[PDB]
């Protein structure tokens, strides 16, 4: 349900952004830089120390399982 | 300008781009860290300023198309991996 | 015959050229999707009626 809700919200965001992008509707000067800080997040999954910690905790869970 | 893959910037490109001296760079980025547009930190041993956050700016149409392309790249994988959890679990999730 | 055989050619007072080593690139988080399969199967064994 969380995955479907995230998909629906991202679909709405894409619909609005491609609507205001392609000529129709004025370019709102806010939101487009308020949603700029979204893309400054999403950290690198292919980072060395993050993977090194992720396996370190996955094994600790697998002991209990 | 750089797309957060190598956000770390060396001091040499800072002193070449801003045409300031070698020893005067750090106070300058401290001034940026004084105000709040920049939220980085400085490593002096390698002399590299790591970057975490940059305040947002105004964007134009081609940048909006690129943002929509990246947002579609993110939008596809959600459906693609929801198919993974829904396809490999039928009678658990019922 | 050994000067024309393979890499590391020899003859001018030292044997040079054609070094051989490794770089070893890795990501190691690629089988994570595979890990998902594994953990779901675990719940599979926990949830079909015997």
């Amino acid at each position: 349900h969380g995955l479907k809700g995230l998909n629906s919200k991202l679909l709405d965001i894409r619909s609005y952004l491609e609507k205001v992008a392609t000529g129709k509707l004025p370019i709102n000067h806010q939101i487009i830089y308020q949603l700029q800080d979204v893309f400054n997040l999403l950290p690198d999954v292919s980072l060395q120390e993050f993977v090194k910690a992720f396996y370190l905790k996955t094994n600790d869970q697998m002991v209990v399982v | 300008t750089r797309p957060a893959n190598h956000r770390q910037l060396t001091f040499e490109e800072i002193a070449k781009s801003a045409k300031i001296t070698v020893n005067e760079v750090e106070l300058l980025v401290m001034k940026a860290l004084s105000v709040g547009l920049v939220k980085g930190s400085i490593d002096e041993v390698d002399k590299r300023v790591h970057m975490t956050w940059v305040q947002p700016r105004v964007l134009d149409l081609q940048q909006i198309k690129g943002m929509k392309d990246r947002l579609e790249f993110w939008c596809t994988d959600v459906k693609s991996m929801e198919m993974l959890v829904e396809h490999q679990a039928h009678d658990i999730l019922t | 015959d050994y000067a024309k055989k393979r890499g590391w050619v020899l003859g001018p007072n030292n044997y040079y050229s054609f070094a051989s080593q490794q770089q070893k690139p890795e990501d190691t988080t690629i089988p994570s999707t595979e890990l998902a399969k594994q953990v779901i199967e675990y719940a599979r064994q926990l949830e079909m009626i015997v």
